[PDB]
């Protein structure tokens, strides 16, 4: 997961 | 969504509501898409790396709540899943944020158009709106940051379009922002996309249409000071879109 990630599983 | 308004379907009847399933059976809200056609939705490739198999998705088409059916809703397996293949993942961002799923139900039929359920029209190639003008973002993201849960009803907010030379600065993203994406933000600061409207659309009416303009792709926080919503720029993918479409 990218630290600037929205997806609902990060 | 941060902010904005809850909304219904028939406000945004090309929004596609994409759901993974479990093992022992459990289903659960994964991203956004858009209908762009009877037979395909379009949505970021982030959504389905980790899980890359088409059989585990779920799409509802003329859906409004999340955890709950609405009447007139349509169901489909996915047929085909569609990954771009130069995707990658940096410390920060995601690069060519783009994904295609072919839906179709059961019944062996894609979706059949209602009040509830419409297809939205693409852009032109290279041809974005100026930046100042106004969009929508529409989804099942989070209501604030700090909540654990998503809005079992859906909502959508308007953003402002940012220049890339703006984005580009070190004050907000420098670099990590590319031109095959675009920004978008609050003037205040003070609405957003959130954690969960992911492969959901970014919607302005360029001329006299309403056009998929962007994909909720990433930003750092939600409705963030200098920390813009950033979105896959549909305008630079058509002939990808329309090569994988062409079947
Ligand atoms: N627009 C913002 N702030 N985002 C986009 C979705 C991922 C979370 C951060």
């Amino acid at each position: 997961c990218p630290a600037y990630s929205a997806y609902l599983d990060c | 969504i941060i902010g904005g308004e809850f909304t219904t379907i028939e406000n945004q009847p090309w929004f596609a509501a994409i759901y993974r399933r479990h093992r022992g059976g459990s289903v659960t809200y994964v991203c956004g898409g858009s209908l762009i056609s009877p037979c395909w939705v379009i949505s970021a490739t982030h959504c389905f790396i980790d899980y890359p198999k088409k059989e585990d998705y779920i799409v509802y088409l003329g859906r409004s709540r999340l955890n709950s059916n609405t009447q007139g809703e349509m169901k489909f397996e996915v047929e085909n899943l569609i990954l771009h293949k130069d995707y990658s993942a940096d410390t920060l961002a995601y690069h060519n944020d783009i994904a295609l799923l072919k839906i179709r139900s059961k019944e062996g039929r894609c979706a059949q158009p209602s009040r509830t359920i419409q297809t939205i029209a693409l852009p032109s190639m290279y041809n974005d709106p100026q930046f100042g003008t106004s969009c929508e973002i529409t989804g099942f993201g989070k209501e604030q940051s700090t909540d654990y849960l998503y809005p079992e009803q859906l909502k959508m907010t308007v953003v402002k379009l940012i220049s890339h030379r703006e984005c580009q600065q070190p004050h907000y993203y420098g670099s990590e922002v590319t031109t095959k994406m675009l920004c978008a933000a609050d003037p205040q600061w003070k609405t957003d996309s959130c954690q969960g409207d992911s492969g959901g659309p970014l919607v302005c009416s360029l001329q006299g249409r309403m056009t998929l303009t962007g994909i909720v792709s990433w930003g750092r926080g939600c409705a963030l000071k200098d920390k813009p919503g950033v979105y896959t720029r549909v305008s630079h993918f058509l002939p990808w879109i329309r090569s994988h479409t062409k079947e």
